[PDB]
């Protein structure tokens, strides 16, 4: 699968339920699985998102940061689905905060944090096809 | 350290998750 593919179609899906159309198996599944994981913890998403003091000068170094500690233990699906949710969070503050330039950063910060960290991860562990195996009994 | 309390809490938030599949 093409991970730049899966990026843009997640952000655009996430932005999409916010009233925000963003120019840009597998989907479905990590769309529900991000949207199960976001229900559970909204307590934990809003202060993340009162805390995130979004703005050009600080979006990547956060995302870099926020994401290095997210894998600092290793990988599991449970991280991926986190790492989707995180950079949708800045996505919608994003645009909230009238900053939408940053969500092509953003999306491209994901994409090549995908290709680079954690491609050997989900092939070894069976690629993304392992994921909506894993999933598909909760869909 | 803001990025690493955001980490932990993703982290924990991850591990509960996958470990209820
Ligand atoms: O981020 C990780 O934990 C996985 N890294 C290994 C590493 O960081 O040395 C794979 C890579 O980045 O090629
Ligand atoms: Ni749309
Ligand atoms: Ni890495």
């Amino acid at each position: 699968y093409d991970n730049r593919e899966i990026v843009m179609k997640y952000i655009h899906y996430k932005l999409s339920q916010r009233g925000y159309e963003w120019d840009a198996v597998v989907h479905l599944t990590l769309r529900q699985a991000g949207d199960d994981f976001s229900r559970r913890y909204r307590r934990d998403f809003a202060e993340m998102s009162s805390q995130l003091h979004l703005t050009p000068f600080t979006a990547r170094g956060r995302f870099a940061t926020v994401v290095e500690e997210l894998f600092r233990d290793g990988v599991n699906w449970g991280r991926i689905v986190a790492f989707f949710e995180f950079g949708g969070v800045m996505c919608v503050e994003s645009v909230n905060r009238e900053m939408s330039p940053l969500v092509d950063n953003i999306a491209l910060w994901m994409t090549e944090y995908l290709n680079r960290h954690l491609h050997t991860w989900i092939q070894d562990n069976g690629g993304w096809d392992a994921f909506v195996e894993l999933y598909g009994p909760s869909m | 350290w803001l990025a690493q309390r955001l980490g932990r809490e993703l982290r924990r938030l991850s591990d509960e998750f996958v470990d209820s599949f």
